[PDB]
């Protein structure tokens, strides 16, 4: 069903007022497909058809629902807290992303795109991507640094298998930043037959809404499976911050609990006082970035600050603002976790309940191992365990001298 | 009452001209270099120059703006720096419009950054992600500080967005790009006689001449950075071929 | 009705399977037997199981129709049992998941296993960390030199592994000195065999422990496409995730079942794996069944471009099904699996363990010889993350 | 209806010691240099001897063992060259048995192999991974053709399962290996007066010594192949040497 719309912005894209959060910073040369989407959006979100399709490649293509697990291993370790793991470690792909793409791609299709483009950093959301476009037989573009590219030689290679074109952006800085821009201009070019399927809650409306509204499902599940198993409404749901969209898709179904505390977990890299993290909320501020008013991370003169993590996936220095707005109202507090609480707790989980996290889920862990010690004793504490690890190994590996040299 | 840049068309359309208008970003390649380009700009014949703000993370731009502008942030250029810039400028008797992505006004403080390039004798701010729809805070400021305001409009732009953006203009209207660009300032034409600067990667005096004949002004920057790299003698011939190209009496 | 004889044959006087094991073993073998005896039938034992695979791994996989291979299948319908998306990639948690918890009932505190590229391995080491076993892994030194990312997964973990440079150096002698560290170890230590093969009573637990592969398919084909298959088929390397979707519907006497097995660079060749198209009777590591062994019955060198199909021997309850007419088993080569991988990738975006691959290169066969609208259920047995560089050079993109 | 190798442990013990029960894998380092090692085992002292039939997969062996059973094979030896060997031994005047793994007697055929065991003047076969539990085609072959049956026990073997194999056996039994073997023997002579081989990696002549205390019979394999490999004089000499333990 259509579910209620109290927390949606305004038209304009807006939380907490007409000139609040999120918006459309964006150029009037991509207003028109921008406003195609949003339409586009509009009607099939009340469509009980589109989404009985989502829901039906959800069930059996993905594997929804994705389990919770109680991890009574980690619970000496969290203050003898109850840690409960919502599980998209499971999905097809390996995260929360294909629940976003499979929207995107469905979407794409109902508005007779044929082609869709995309941009990826170390992979993850590229290959994503070329997955729903391959499902639904769309051509497929991802946008890539060079940088990247060339570091990334499988990720590359599993887009390629999919069936999609990966272009080398070789130009400037020949990273995530030169994709974006890449994409963002063939998406002007070829808005006649192309859609762009954006990888996180952020960005102009309806982009932050929508990603929100396709990863709304983690918390859905979570909140009955969790009273389910524990008898009750957590004390608290946590998750890895990004860009948002793993965090906000399990907020959601708790957001009208006022007992269930919040809380978001976003990369501190070296530590919030050595100026390389991507502590957007912790030492970022107010600004207009890649579409929308939230937070990031900004030097005195409004200059984006490159943004450090272990986990290529919250290295990011903005956030979504969804985000914004639920830090502003008091109902989500947003914690630091350094590169060494999320490695600590990468290799807890492995050893304790046989679980590789991605490093960015291993940040929630580690979040959720102190909320534990905070809440103390029978403190039951949902945690979105947001992918696997596979793709983690190595740097994993690295860390604990698990290669040598 | 009157835009500030209303009498540079005014004067324009009296010489059967359009007005030449040249963008260089400040800090490429350093500081000094890029006001003694701008300078030279104003001793070239551009009537109203578009000083432009260095931003971290531009979205409008080709590779060879972007490559500039990484330059010049790599040579540690600041946003008042833009507005010494627009001081040089005013100096010389040159008209001087600014042309910066938002965050960066933003984060200076919206009223703030339009007083202190008022003072700085700036005439007005384009802004390429800035729409009407997000422009509350500058339109008050833009009245307060009497600066006009130039938004950008584009081929695919629908009737009921040109025509609010059209409305929110004030100065001119910037029509961002085979006919394309004749068609899109007719649009313009036909809901306001406000000017309309149209750019199109001109990097000729025949292109120049060709969007003479239906636009106000003829907007170039990336043929200008292409120029000022080879050296400030190259800026100056190609400026003053441009400047020959808007002239059609 | 299926089940074997007390001492493990399977078809009486043929007598498929049985305990061809040295007498060293044989204490700890009926030590693990009376104990699966015991727990098969404890409602304990199998809500803790039903529990951890729920929770755990993530079942039920999903049954899911792949209307985008059906030109390339006959216009058949080949639905794929998802086993994909299982929590460590596989089937093979199933089996490990169950052989975990019958260690800890018996009271080992040590669990040791074979291994060949690394992923019964990694399975094993995930059941053990989970339960709070110590985990010895036994992987060829020939195989731990080139995985060095799965022997850390194993390590990462807190399983220790163990490279083994006897023999050959790879699987089967990884198995070998498995079985010599439970004979010295047997008081502490449980061994987690790795497929449906070896002494009674491994094929039976390990088939048990796969059965709801086939139960969950058969109910979800039932829902989905409102009747019974026309035929369910599986890759068969020793046989577990072939035996584990097959038994739910060995009663069903309208639904065919085949299995693909390994044919390398072709059976007429001699570099394959392909053990009942070539192979012929024989005890290998425990139980009487097809094997790939010379004529001395010494055991020949297996190839395929998998190496979870490169086992030369098949489990006996295979042997005993092939012996009925019930299953058939036919070979699949390299070409038409790595032919079977791309258009997976391509047309449905799901990246398939080589092994799997074989599979739905047998089901796109099976699909132009049954025809339009004819319902194949495929055991998708693995993800192919593991196999993305082999195809990738296969393919030419690196 | 009394076994074959019956009178040799009757002629130790009356002799006043154990059995010396020699070892070597047939093939190593090639087929004509098994044999004429074998045969130097006869003039040598050994009582009986094992011959190996090299196998892929010989989980039961260590590694010089398998490492001289690996060199075989990559030589090619074939399991005729075993049947061979039995028959110079058997003309040299030596008594011999064969060991093997039970594939390539199946492949072979059980009835098969013991007829042409039989035939070559072979007296039993030990088995290393056939428990009674399936030998039932080997127990009526064993009959058929009058051949003895060496099952082996194990220190962990249950009372239920040492008293069956025991049972089962004819000839000996092979009791393979702190104070573990003399118990082991002790458990085998609680139920049966059926002589008893004891292995315990055999180095030496003290060691050899110690074994004849409480066993019928000294297996020895390891040592033999170690001092073949430095060369047949020096499997003679160490031969030599255990003899000479033996009757300690």
């Amino acid at each position: 069903i259509a579910e209620p719309t109290s927390h949606d912005p305004d038209s304009g894209g807006h939380f907490g007022g007409p000139s609040g959060w999120g918006g459309r910073y964006v150029p009037e040369a991509l207003m028109a497909v921008i406003e195609e989407v949003t339409a586009a959006y509009q009607k099939e979100r009340v469509s009980q058809d589109f989404l009985d399709d989502l829901d039906r490649l959800q069930a059996n293509y993905a594997g929804r629902p994705s389990p919770l697990y109680e991890a009574t291993r980690l619970s000496q370790h969290a203050g003898s807290a109850r840690i409960f793991l919502k599980r998209e470690d499971l999905n097809h792909t390996g995260s929360h992303k294909i629940n976003n793409v499979l929207g995107q791609a469905l979407l794409a299709r109902r508005m007779g795109k044929t082609r869709v483009i995309a941009e990826t950093g170390a992979g993850q959301h590229g290959v994503a991507t070329a997955t729903a476009c391959a499902l639904l037989g769309l051509d497929c573009v991802i946008y890539m640094g060079g940088i990247d590219t060339a570091r990334q030689a499988l990720n590359v290679a599993r887009m390629r298998l999919l069936g999609a074109e990966v272009v080398a952006v070789q130009t400037g800085s020949k990273t995530l930043k030169d994709a974006i821009n890449e994409a963002f201009r063939d998406w002007v070019a070829n808005a006649d037959n192309t859609y762009y399927c954006f990888g996180t809650a952020a960005g102009p409306h309806p982009f932050p809404t929508m990603v929100r509204d396709f990863q709304r499902i983690i918390g859905m599940e979570a909140r009955v499976q969790i009273q389910g198993q524990a008898g009750r409404l957590p004390d608290a749901v946590v998750a890895c911050v990004g860009g948002g969209s793993n965090a906000i898709g399990i907020f959601h179904a708790f957001l009208d609990d006022p007992g269930v505390r919040l809380v978001g977990f976003e990369a501190a890299g070296d530590g919030v006082e050595t100026g390389r993290h991507a502590a957007t909320f912790t030492a970022g501020s107010p600004g207009a970035f890649h579409g929308s008013f939230s937070y990031l991370l900004q030097d005195e003169d409004g200059q984006t600050i490159e943004s450090h993590s272990i986990s290529a996936g919250l290295d990011y220095p903005g956030v979504g603002p969804e985000h914004a707005w639920l830090k502003e109202a008091g109902r989500v507090d947003y914690r630091p976790i350094t590169d060494s609480e999320a490695m600590d707790a990468f290799g807890l989980l492995c050893r304790m309940e046989g679980i590789i996290p991605a490093i960015e889920s291993a940040h929630a862990v580690a979040g959720a191992l102190k909320l534990g010690v905070e809440l103390g004793r029978g403190a039951v504490i949902v945690v979105n365990l947001s992918g696997r690890g596979d793709k983690d190994v190595e740097t994993a590996a690295k860390w604990f001298g698990l290669l040598g040299n | 009452e009157a835009s500030r840049l209303g009498p540079v068309f005014d004067s324009c359309r009296a010489n059967n001209r359009a007005a030449l208008i040249g963008y260089l970003p400040t800090g490429y390649p350093d500081v000094p270099a890029s006001v003694a380009a701008m300078t030279a700009l104003v001793e070239s014949g551009c009537d109203i120059i578009e000083v432009g703000v260095p931003y971290s993370d531009p979205v409008m731009d080709g590779p060879t703006i972007a490559r500039a502008t990484e330059a010049a942030l790599r040579g540690g250029v600041r946003v008042r720096d833009t507005l010494a810039a627009v001081e040089a400028i005013s100096i010389a008797g040159g008209r001087a419009v600014v042309m910066t992505y938002w965050n960066p006004v933003l984060r200076y403080g919206v009223d703030a950054f339009a007083r202190d390039l008022a003072a700085a004798g700036g005439l007005g701010l384009i802004t390429p992600d800035l729409i009407p729809d997000e422009a509350q805070q500058w339109l008050a400021a833009s009245e307060e500080h009497r600066l006009d305001r130039i938004f950008l409009v584009a081929p695919s732009s629908t009737p009921e967005r040109l025509a609010a953006t059209v409305e929110a203009s004030r100065g001119f209207v910037y029509a961002a790009s085979s006919q394309a660009a004749p068609e899109l300032v007719g649009r313009v034409k036909a809901v306001s006689d406000i000017p309309v600067g149209v750019g199109l990667g001109v990097r000729s005096r025949a292109q120049a001449a060709q969007i003479a004949q239906y636009a106000d002004g003829v907007i170039v920057g990336s043929a200008l950075v292409t120029a000022l790299t080879e050296g400030l003698p190259r800026l100056r011939a190609l400026t003053g071929e441009l400047a020959a190209g808007v002239r059609l009496g």
